[PDB]
């Protein structure tokens, strides 16, 4: 759940 | 500035005269008191304070006046009510309120009356005054009666027409007029001086009475732990924080405003954006170490800063409460501004300084996001401290004095 949010956070950082 | 004749202050769960002249002070059962010197006047029969005192005089106090009910705007604008009355033989002074106006009145022995008032707008996106603690000072000599608000001169009228004014009358703190049962007034630090205070004296009193051990909320009340707060940015007043749909970043949207027709009133909504909560008495003070949390559905989430931070500014991480070596979680709440304010700042630390929480334009076309920023670290050291900086935040709880 935290992992799936962290990825989405990484996608935004692009 | 010991030129004070009456100094009503909290002591041993009671309001008393700390002037050294020892006026008799009777607080009736319907007045609410706290150790932060606040007292509430309600519509109840027994909500009054009665002061038995033992032309050149001044009156100071703070006040927090409820926002108008949207449905009852006409009563608000028309109906005047006294809050403090000092009369003997039909002669003296009274402080009254009519909607968004606070009114000072002098009456002489022959019943001759002159009044001066301060009117704050009810059409402002964000008001400094509505339902917020502000400072009132009223000075009087032989010539002029004038009102100062937060140390600044606002109103002034000539009173040489007025005869003898008996001002040693018994002082009654009480709501009097055409009032709703719902009506109330908060007040603190009521003082009388036996001189016309200068502007210089009032700036000094404003700055003294502005200080407290603890940080304050949007309304000017003490900032608390374990309490739900909407978040306000002093640099981007008309913006708020919303969690991006099914994501882990905070996008910044523009506040909605009043919808109904009535063109007497305009404001931006305050009870919008995520409901935040500050974690570790339950009082928040300078240099305290906190966790900034918010509720996502019915689960308490956290604001984290990504430890890999080569750029000057970066988007914050909004996720479930979980210890990760990839993310900073410990925030230190700050108060850099030397001048009166309800604003505070939020500093991520490791004891180095990583960056301050604020708002910034990130490219994707551009959009605003809830961010950490290294830029703010230099700006906060510049003097005078800029109060419209993006790193300046305020917490808004629900208050009975603001219904939208």
């Amino acid at each position: 759940a935290f992992s799936k949010l962290k990825e989405k956070f990484m996608n935004e950082l692009h | 500035l010991n030129n004070i004749i009456l100094n009503l202050r909290y002591r041993d769960n009671n309001l008393i005269d700390l002037s050294g002249y020892g006026a008799n002070v009777e607080v009736y059962d319907g007045v609410e008191l706290n150790d932060k010197n606040q007292f509430k006047l309600t519509s109840s029969t027994n909500s009054e304070i009665r002061v038995t005192q033992n032309l050149d005089f001044s009156v100071s106090f703070w006040i927090r006046i409820p926002k108008y009910k949207n449905d009852g705007i006409q009563n608000y604008i028309h109906n005047e009510y006294t809050i403090i009355n000092c009369i003997k033989n039909n002669s003296g002074w009274k402080i009254s309120i009519r909607g968004n106006r606070i009114i000072w009145t002098l009456t002489d022995i022959n019943g001759k009356t002159k009044s001066v008032f301060f009117e704050y707008s009810i059409r402002e996106d964000i008001s400094d005054y509505i339902n917020r603690w502000f400072f009132v000072t009223i000075t009087n000599n032989s010539d002029n009666a004038k009102i100062y608000i937060n140390g600044k001169l606002e109103s002034n009228i000539d009173i040489k027409d007025i005869g003898e004014v008996i001002a040693n009358g018994e002082i009654i703190f009480k709501l009097d007029g055409d009032i709703d049962r719902t009506q109330f007034i908060w007040m603190k630090y009521f003082s009388i001086f036996n001189t016309e205070l200068s502007q210089s004296n009032i700036k000094e009193i404003y700055k003294i009475q502005s200080y407290s051990e603890y940080l304050k909320d949007f309304w000017g009340n003490p900032l608390m732990y374990n309490k739900e707060y909407y978040m306000f940015n002093a640099g981007n007043k008309n913006s708020y924080i919303k969690l991006k749909k099914d994501s882990s970043v905070g996008e910044i949207l523009t506040r909605s405003k009043y919808n109904q027709n009535s063109n007497y009133i305009n404001y931006r909504n305050l009870y919008i954006g995520e409901k935040f909560i500050i974690r570790r008495d339950d009082i928040v003070r300078k240099e305290d170490y906190i966790y900034l949390d918010f509720f996502n559905s019915n689960r308490e989430w956290r604001v984290y800063a990504y430890k890999d931070f080569k750029e000057e500014e970066k988007k914050l991480f909004l996720a479930n409460i979980y210890d990760s070596n990839e993310f900073y979680k410990t925030i230190q709440i700050k108060e850099y501004d030397e001048q009166p304010t309800y604003s505070c700042q939020l500093l991520f630390k490791k004891t180095d300084e990583i960056g301050l929480i604020g708002i910034h334009r990130f490219y994707e076309d551009y959009k605003n996001y809830f961010c950490i920023s290294k830029w703010y670290l230099k700006e906060v050291k510049r003097k005078p401290y800029n109060p419209n900086l993006g790193c300046n935040w305020q917490f808004i709880p629900k208050d009975e004095g603001w219904i939208e």
